[PDB]
């Protein structure tokens, strides 16, 4: 039923509004229009808040009824006759008192208990100093007669400290937040000798822990005086600390303390961790299985240790500086040391990431003092070299334990994600920045790092691990793969005489391993990391052509195999050796009167013959490197029609089967190869480079025919029946080859390197194939990878192109943007790509945006702004990145600049204020202020026009900040017209200061939010007034 | 086979909503269509020990179609905070909406999931994501366009409310 | 002044005479461990092991049912590796003149066809799937039985022709093949394709025209007029199937094969065709298809 109770002066009941909520909270399909009236019931005001607040599954309605209530104090305030906001203040603290005085606070929920605590704060926020004064002191003795009323006092003071302190920034205005900044400093001892009372003397659990709670919070801004130079450091560790339901709440107080960036407390660091050292020592014995007690643990032992290594780390990275230079605490630090290493076993990627962050630092740390190993061999008079730097000294042995760690748990290197693209192509992905590959590069760096100071360290861990998977038989899929991963790791981390010796012993050792261990199982993960390993030093192979050789053939053979993955496995390697040797298959070896390519060539069917489509793309890529090495251009001519010669055999035949009967190419098994073909071509043109354009240029007219004969197939199938038919095998097959042409023809022209032949060969039959078979094509059937397509090519050719730019946007532009010009949301791809392109011209080709008419020309500029006032970030941000830049194309020309100024200057300005204004583009922050900054400052010479009727009695400065003001007022009109009038200087004087400019914009989008209101004024003129003149004075001084 | 309140929360475009598509329907949307206020969604999966049922509350990240913001969180049992790596502000907003969270749920499961990892171009590296940190969530690299991760979040706080480190789902009938 | 590692021993595994590799005359001469010069012996002993231990029947059904729950020595449990595969011809037989014959095979792949349940689906010899569709073979279009009719073929797929040309058969109609002389085998082959209505053209039903590929005696005569023929497609090599083998997957020296080129200095024969072994501006490339612009 609608039940709509918005009905005003209706005297309206609250037995019904209570059956609403229960059912926002638990029916179904009925919430949908639960939710839908209680947040409208936020219309009129709140008369409703007392009648029900007061009335009484109750709670959860009264919950509801606080946040209209906590709307109001945050709203309209500071324009509510004062009487009316003390009845608010009484109700609110007596309120309080009532529930958190309530003999059982936890089933009422601390939910009310913590909202109503959580309007004092609002309240606080708006009053506190000045119309609360007895406030702060009125609390401390409250608590100090009510253990109850304490308590929940302690909570309400961590939600002040992190309302002023952790969450002021955006919410508050820059000097409000300084005014109660100061408020809460200057009567903090107070509230200090409270909690200190509290930790020294009071029985009671609950009231402590969240005592020591509201400590942690303070922590944050409490001045140094209160930590160092009080005694608080000694009650959390002989006190509290020890016991645990206090334990983690103890070390995380610790912890905050121990990463203070400060020179001043060089004393009470030391004693701080040798106190807690004594402490952990007794808790934690240094001889347990760290891991064990997390596998086996709950909520409470396992965050612990997730705390230790917080505390561990941060204080180490912090002071374990000065750890060093004292004698007495070098023992203290070895125990340390020593849990790291305990922690660094615990099964759990968040906490092996903290402790690898230390190692990460420790080992770059003394690899600063000294990049070089010790010189081995000791002195004639067998005394010590000294050849040991001061610090590395310390850390020997606790050294070689982390190289262990690193060759022990070294993370997967790369990531393979298989996933079907938008096709139901089923392929394999490669991620990049992934966490994961995030450890890994970390876990390789500390490795990296340590065997520069101590290779002959790491070479020795290596060769017992794999001595041990060999006969001592630890062996196991995943301990062999983590050794050859950290083995590859290190690759070039030593001299290469050094991994001449480790290589060969590596390898030569697991060939043996292979040997012994039976079934095809085990044979192929072995073999695996060892076309692996090989597969990480090029250098090695490079100098060693008859391995080289001997391991590509290898590969060859094991492309046959039909054992899981191997194939994948040899595919992966050839490509990658390939790359890196490239120069070795083109060019005659000792041994040989022939390339090796030749061979190869030669054999390319026999070689792939079982291989899949996709690992056959990855190796005709393969080959394509080697192709690019043969600089000289007639040998690679030839290399590359032979290379290409199977391929064009299919395509060749389609092609003439194509001029006889054009409805194959509409024949679902010509159009799958028409695909892999185009998709080999991809591959072949991003290896081979430009040299590739003998190929491209033998198809390149014919598979634009194609091209568009599939376009115009695809368009008149949805034409017929709707968008649906793209979601069956034939469209998306004509799709890839679609998609695919345009790959290979972007993919070229990035890695061409002769603009003008470019320019005048490969792009006029563009406009024809693809821009006009784009327009003519119906909006569900138009490839935005065209809009892309092109972007690219422009980012290539620029003034090469400039001509076009009338030819192309014809086509493009304007039937593009009627597909996005409704709303906000249909057609996601084509909007990013159409301003990729826009961004394009405007970048390489302003010129253009000038031999147009001025009717088209703001069509053009008002699609920027159509940009961005999207909801979609990267959308609404390529709109200010090329406004921002347009602005400035403007700057050049002075001619057709100040015209630019006359018809769009305001119109302009106004635009980006309607977006600064708006809650929802929050993110264009940064390029928001930038733009106006830019803008504001150019007002001051720049715009030498009239831009108002008069002539000189309105300079532009006077006129552009009356435009503004007028703008902004009638925009807003609840706000005073000192608001406004403070804002609008602040645009002039903070024009040279984008992060201060930015906090200026900050502060405006909170007092739009509130009603300000001619009555109150308790914001800060002739403070800030002056500050921005601080500001102002810094342009014309340094 | 008892099921649980999941809420989602993180900033608007952050990829909620497509997250949940996701998994019901298997399809990708491609469009920004802002949730206003929430939109229950119940998800269902088959694990070694029973059933399990998530009411997946996909709330709104967007300021002004927030709806009854905190009043949403009442009776959770666990939730996702989720942000772009395509923009750092998405992140540096995070700790205000675990604020607003916690303040209603005291202790309940929490999971903290990065999206769109597979945009080559990110603006956040795993070297800044730390906040997960001190404040004991679980913390995931995800991405709603590849199914990478595609599962994580879920499989550990299943881990959690069943008080079994050792679930794991299979798809069975 | 180099030792380094024998990479060249790394094997999976333990086929003799592989053709994944080059042939054993060509890397070192004895080649090396799993590769042997004396392909005789053992074919005799792999025929005089001829007889029925495994059951046939019941694989077949798997294989077109998909079903593997359990219920010289072993079926292969999946798609892959259930071609009967070939070493090369080394051991040139003493018989081979009227106990071998040769099928000259075309550029393209080796698949496994099976046709069951209302669908035909093309594997490879690593078991993946590489096209699903509809054939006129019994069982494999969706005008057939669904009561235990299946075909399982061994194929090479050829892009140019889209044809499959079967090269072999180890089921039709629902019975298996398997326990069958190659002789007869062959023989079926060319005696039931081309009588099946259009098996051997293309249409909406049937894509993919099955043809089968022809054999030939050995004898010397014979392989002189083989090597000067003329076939549909470009040539890949020659296989030579011993008249008396039934069909088991993986290796076998019951089953050869050779390079064109290989023949006529293996044997003795001819060598013209096959053997021969492997203001103006400038703007220039035209087009075949030939459209508007
Ligand atoms: N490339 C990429 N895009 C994504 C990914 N996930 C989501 N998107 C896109 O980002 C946008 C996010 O849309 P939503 O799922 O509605 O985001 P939301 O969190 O629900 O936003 P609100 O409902 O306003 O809070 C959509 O356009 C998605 O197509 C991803 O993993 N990769
Ligand atoms: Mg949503």
């Amino acid at each position: 039923h609608a039940a709509r109770q918005l009905l005003d002066f209706s005297q309206k009941l609250d037995i019904n509004l209570l059956d609403n909520v229960v059912n926002c909270l638990y029916h179904g399909e009925g919430a949908q229009q639960r939710m839908a009236q209680e947040v409208l019931t936020h219309l009129k005001e709140h008369p409703d808040a007392w009648t029900r607040v007061d009335t009484i599954q109750n709670m959860n309605t009264k919950y509801y009824g606080l946040q209209i209530l906590e709307n109001v104090i945050k709203t309209r305030w500071k324009i509510l006759p004062r009487n009316q906001c003390e009845g608010i203040k009484k109700y609110v603290v007596g309120l309080i008192i009532k529930t958190s005085s309530d003999p059982t606070c936890v089933e009422k929920e601390k939910v009310y208990i913590g909202k109503l605590n959580m309007i004092l704060v609002q309240i606080l926020k708006q009053e506190w100093p000045k119309h609360w004064p007895t406030f702060i002191s009125d609390i401390v003795g409250a608590s100090r007669t009510s253990e109850s009323l304490c308590q929940n006092n302690m909570v309400i003071l961590k939600l002040l400290s992190e309302e002023v302190f952790d969450f002021s920034s955006g919410q508050i205005t820059q000097v409000k937040a300084k005014h109660l900044k100061d408020s809460m400093c200057n009567e903090f001892s107070q509230i200090f000798q409270l909690c200190q009372f509290v930790m020294e003397n009071s029985q009671n659990a609950p009231l402590v822990h969240a005592t020591l709670e509201t400590l942690l919070r303070f922590l944050n801004w409490i001045p140094l005086g209160y930590i160092f130079e009080t005694k608080l450091i000694s009650t959390l560790i002989y006190k509290f600390l020890n016991v645990p339901m206090f334990r983690n709440v103890s070390l995380k107080c610790l912890t905050e303390i121990a990463g203070v960036s400060v020179s001043q407390y060089e004393e009470q660091f030391e004693t701080l961790f040798t106190l807690t050292m004594m402490q952990l020592k007794q808790m934690l014995p240094l001889n347990t299985n760290i891991r064990l007690a997390y596998s086996n643990g709950k909520d409470d032992e396992q965050n612990f240790i997730q705390n230790l290594s917080l505390f561990l780390c941060t204080f180490l990275k912090e002071h374990g500086q000065l750890l060093e230079k004292r004698l007495n605490l070098r023992e203290a630090l070895m125990e340390a040391l020593h849990y790291m290493l305990l922690v660094s076993e615990v099964e759990e990627t968040e906490i092996f990431k903290i402790c690898l962050e230390y190692w990460n630092h420790l080992a770059a740390e003394l690899y600063r003092e000294s990049p070089f190993s010790t010189s081995a061999s000791p002195l004639l008079s067998g005394s010590q070299h000294f050849d040991i730097p001061p610090r590395r000294q310390l850390y020997l042995t606790v050294l070689s334990k982390v190289r262990l760690l690193m060759v022990s748990r070294m993370a997967k290197p790369e990531e393979v994600l298989v996933v079907e693209n938008d096709q139901g192509e089923v392929v394999r992905e490669f991620m990049k920045d992934t966490d994961s590959i995030n450890l890994y590069k970390n876990m390789r760096e500390t490795l990296v790092y340590l065997t520069h100071l101590d290779y002959v360290d790491t070479e020795i861990i290596m060769t017992k691990k794999l001595q041990n998977q060999v006969n001592g038989t630890e062996w196991s899929w995943k301990n062999l793969n983590t050794l050859c991963w950290a083995i590859g790791s290190i690759s070039g981390a030593m001299h290469e005489e050094d991994e001449k010796r480790f290589l060969v012993t590596v390898i030569k050792d697991l060939l043996g391993l292979c040997e012994q261990k039976r079934g095809k199982d085990n044979k192929a993960i072995i073999a695996s990391n060892i076309m692996y390993i090989v597969g990480q030093y090029p250098r090695f192979l490079r100098a060693h052509w008859k391995f080289l050789k001997t391991v590509v053939n290898k590969l060859f053979e094991f492309m046959h195999e039909t054992h899981d993955g191997v194939q994948d496995m040899a595919c992966d390697t050839f490509i990658k050796i390939a790359q890196k040797c490239r120069r070795h298959f083109v060019q005659v070896q000792v041994g040989e009167v022939m390339p090796f390519i030749d061979e190869i060539l030669n054999n390319i069917n026999t070689i792939i013959c079982d291989l899949q489509p996709q690992q056959v793309h990855t190796f005709y890529e393969a080959v394509g490197y080697m192709i690019g090495a043969q600089t000289d251009q007639t040998v690679q001519e030839h290399l590359i029609e032979k290379y290409m010669l199977l391929p064009n055999q299919v395509w060749d035949s389609i092609i003439q089967q194509a001029t006889k009967n054009v409805d194959i190419l509409k024949d679902p098994e010509t159009v799958k190869q028409l695909g892999s073909i185009l998709k080999t071509n991809v591959r072949a043109c991003k290896a081979v480079g430009h040299p590739f354009v003998i190929q491209l240029g033998r198809i390149y007219l014919d598979m634009l025919n194609v091209y568009k004969c599939l376009s115009e197939n695809i368009s008149a199938a949805i034409q017929a029946n709707g968008e649906m038919v793209t979601k069956q095998p034939l469209i998306r097959s004509m799709r890839t080859v679609k998609r695919e042409t345009l790959k290979l023809i972007s993919g070229w022209v990035s890695r061409s390197n002769d603009p003008q032949m470019v320019a005048e060969n490969f792009v006029p039959p563009l406009l024809d194939a693809v821009l006009i078979d784009y327009q003519r094509n119906v909006p569900a059937a138009r490839e935005p990878e065209v809009l892309s397509t092109m972007a690219i090519i422009v980012n290539k050719l620029g003034g090469h192109i400039t001509a076009e730019i009338p030819q192309i946007f014809d086509a493009v532009f304007e039937c593009t943007l009627n597909m996005i010009n409704k709303d906000f949301e249909e057609y996601p791809e084509h909007r990013t790509n159409f301003f990729l392109l826009l961004q394009a011209v405007n970048s390489h080709c302003f010129p253009a945006f000038l031999a147009i008419p001025p009717a088209q020309f703001k069509l053009v500029l008002d699609s920027i702004i159509w940009a961005f006032k999207h909801t979609m970030r990267n959308v609404a941000d390529t709109g200010l990145q090329i406004l921002f830049t347009l602005l400035q194309n403007v700057a050049q020309e002075e001619a057709a600049a100040q015209s630019f100024y006359q018809t769009y200057f305001c119109d302009i300005l106004q635009h980006i204020f309607s977006v600064v204004t708006d809650t929802s583009h929050t993110a264009g922050l940064t390029m928001h202020a930038s733009i106006l900054a830019y803008m504001f400052n150019l007002v001051e010479e720049g715009k030498i026009s009239t831009p108002l009727n008069p002539g000189n009695p309105v300079n532009n400065q006077m006129f552009i900040q009356d435009y503004v003001a007028n703008l902004l007022k009638s925009a807003f009109p609840h706000l005073q017209d000192a608001q406004v009038k403070l804002f609008v200087t602040g645009l002039f004087s903070l024009n040279q200061d984008i992060p201060a400019f930015k906090e200026h914009l900050r502060d405006f989008l909170v007092q739009i939010k509130e009603f300000a209101g001619e009555d109150t004024s308790d914001l800060f003129l002739e403070e800030r007034e002056t500050a921005l003149r601080q500001a102002q004075e810094e342009k014309h001084k340094l | 086979q008892v099921q649980f309140k999941l809420v989602l929360v993180g900033d608007g475009g952050t990829g909620k909503t497509t997250f949940v598509k996701r998994h019901l329907t298997g399809e990708f949307e491609k469009k920004y269509v802002a949730t206003l206020g929430v939109e229950v969604h119940p998800l269902v999966f088959h694990t070694n020990r029973g059933p399990i049922k998530f009411n997946v509350w996909d709330t709104a990240g967007l300021e002004k179609f927030g709806g009854l913001r905190d009043g949403y969180y009442i009776q959770a049992q666990c939730a996702i905070i989720m942000f772009d790596v395509t923009s750092r502000v998405t992140y540096k907003n995070v700790p205000n909406w675990h604020r607003d969270l916690v303040r209603v749920c005291e202790n309940i499961p929490i999971v903290l999931c990065g999206n769109k990892v597979d945009i080559k171009d990110r603006k956040v590296k795993a070297k800044s994501i730390v906040f997960h940190r001190k404040k004991n969530l679980q913390y995931y690299d995800i991405s709603a366009k590849s199914n990478y991760n595609f599962e994580k979040p879920f499989l550990w706080l299943a881990r959690k409310l069943i008080g079994d480190p050792n679930l794991e789902f299979v798809a069975m009938p | 002044p180099l030792q380094l590692p024998p990479l060249e021993r790394l094997t999976l595994s333990q086929d003799l005479n592989s053709t994944a590799a080059p042939h054993p005359r060509l890397s070192q001469y004895k080649s090396k461990y799993s590769s042997l010069e004396q392909s005789e012996r053992r074919r005799r002993l792999l025929e005089l092991q001829k007889s029925k231990r495994l059951d046939y029947v019941n694989h077949a059904r798997r294989l077109a049912e998909d079903d593997w729950t359990g219920m010289v020595k072993k079926l292969p449990k999946h798609y892959a590796n259930q071609l009967m595969l070939s070493e090369w011809l080394i051991d040139v037989p003493s018989d081979l003149g009227q106990e071998w014959i040769v099928v000259v095979c075309p550029v393209g792949k080796r698949a496994l066809i099976v046709a069951s349940r209302g669908s035909t689906s093309a594997y490879t010899k690593s078991g993946y799937c590489v096209n699903r569709f509809s054939s006129l073979l019994p069982g494999g279009n969706r005008r057939n039985s669904t009561a235990k009719d299946y075909t399982i073929l061994d194929c090479i797929y050829n892009e140019v022709n889209q044809t499959y040309y079967v090269l072999d058969v180890m089921c039709w109609r629902g019975h298996p093949f398997y326990d069958c002389q190659t002789d007869f085998r062959f023989y079926w082959m060319h005696s039931k394709l081309p009588e099946e209505e259009g098996l051997g053209e293309k249409t909406k039903l049937n894509p993919f025209k099955f043809v089968g590929l022809k054999n030939f005696p050995c004898t010397p005569e014979s392989l002189c007029d083989v090597l000067s023929m003329d076939f549909p497609f470009e040539v890949d090599g020659l296989l030579f199937y011993h008249k008396q083998t039934h069909y088991s997957p993986g290796s076998t020296p019951l089953v050869g094969w050779l390079r064109p080129y290989m023949v006529s200095d293996v044997l003795g024969v001819a060598v013209p065709a096959g053997p021969l072994t492997t203001g103006s501006s400038h703007s220039p490339d035209h087009p075949g298809c030939l459209m508007e612009n």
